[PDB]
């Protein structure tokens, strides 16, 4: 609470995060948009949560 | 043992929970004691906890990605979580009139974002 | 008799190709109470009482149709 | 005996027809069982009961049927 | 001629019981072969309840096919 | 009544084709989606296709044998 820190956090796309270890474990639906939708709304959480803590 | 964390505010955050019954993308499922890992999209619902007995807690989520973890965790990360009694009925009908008579009105998205607005409204207003 | 003797061997062969049905059907809810087990909790219970009150009402028939096939 | 001979022959052989629901059946209790035993959790309990359990009450079918065939 | 004649159809009906033990066989490895691409259900484990599983299921058709052959 | 009964015996013993028959399209409608999935293809899915079609064709081919018996001898 007085001082701070420059940190950085690396945002996956979507070729990514498919091609993970364990990402098969959860039920997810292969027909709809899964792989493109959880890529796309990891950057626009990571922004904001980048520009609260900024 | 739940892990309700919202944009906003924390409900669950520690493991002191039994039952949880939150509506998914696909139904109605609940979760109980350790529930396999079927992590699967939330739909605009009422997400209730029960609390040991009768101590439910009627949350109506927003939608999100009800996520389950192999280790006696369920990670419920929503918009929005708000409870049944802070919602009015008069207030209500307003939203749900303006978006019907909006649809199929005119081009672009403005016909397209009306049609999921009259849903997410009627599925709120019939469980009072 | 010659047809009474005849009859009494087909019908109790016959009658034993009932066994598919009866067979079958004690499989198919040992087949869904082991895959709803592993979602917890409904082993030792919830699905306990089910499981055990239904294997008894798809075993009628194997019983009912077992019992023409011997009396013949 | 001509006509007794000939229907003790031809009663093993309908009667072997309730072999299908017998075979079938062990395979799809296990089949259930190995696809959930991979994701939560394991294989040495709680699915393993239901398993062993499960696989003595279908083939109570076929061998029941195979009795009669035998003393045709 | 009669106890002739029905030594052969003794064994031609009751091969019906092939059906189930033929496809028995196959469904038993259709979900291993889709549940070991989860990962990583390879080296034992699974191998060990496809093995047995298979000669439960196969126990019907060896069993079907000894009261044929006996005419 | 031993010459008409042989020709019979060829024909009613032909019903269990039915489960080797479909017995290879099961086993290959699962190789072929978990193919799909990355990335089963060099052995493990491949390789076990070939040893678990043996065990579904082996009623066709012990079936088969009863049947050619009773024409031939």
């Amino acid at each position: 609470g007085v001082a701070f820190e420059p940190s950085v956090f690396p945002s996956f796309s979507p070729i990514s995060i498919e091609e993970s270890p364990k990402l098969s474990e959860f039920e997810l639906e292969e027909d709809q948009a899964i792989p493109t939708s959880l890529s796309q709304i990891s950057l626009t959480n990571a922004i904001l949560n980048a520009m609260a803590e900024g | 043992k739940v892990s309700l964390v919202a944009p906003h505010q924390a409900i669950f955050t520690n493991k002191e929970v039994s039952q949880v019954n939150l509506p998914a993308s696909s139904g109605e499922m609940g979760v109980l004691a350790n529930h396999v890992p079927t992590v699967e999209e939330l739909a605009p619902g009422v997400v209730e906890v029960i609390e040991s007995s009768g101590t439910a807690s009627k949350y109506f989520v927003s939608g999100g990605f009800a996520s389950i973890l192999p280790g006696s965790k369920l990670s419920i990360s929503t918009v929005e979580a708000h409870p049944l009694d802070a919602f009015s009925s008069e207030n209500i009908k307003s939203l749900l009139a303006e978006a019907q008579k909006n649809a199929s009105s005119a081009d672009e998205t403005v016909a397209a974002e009306a049609a999921i607005e009259i849903e997410v409204l009627e599925a709120l207003q019939a469980a009072v | 008799m010659q047809l009474v003797l005849a009859a009494k061997y087909i019908g109790a062969a016959i009658a034993t190709i009932g066994l598919t049905g009866a067979g079958i059907g004690i499989a198919i809810v040992f087949a869904a109470l082991i895959n709803g087990t592993s979602r917890n909790p409904s082993l030792r219970n919830t699905l306990f009482p089910f499981a055990i009150l239904g294997f008894a009402l798809s075993e009628a028939t194997g019983l009912f149709c077992l019992m023409i096939s011997f009396l013949l």
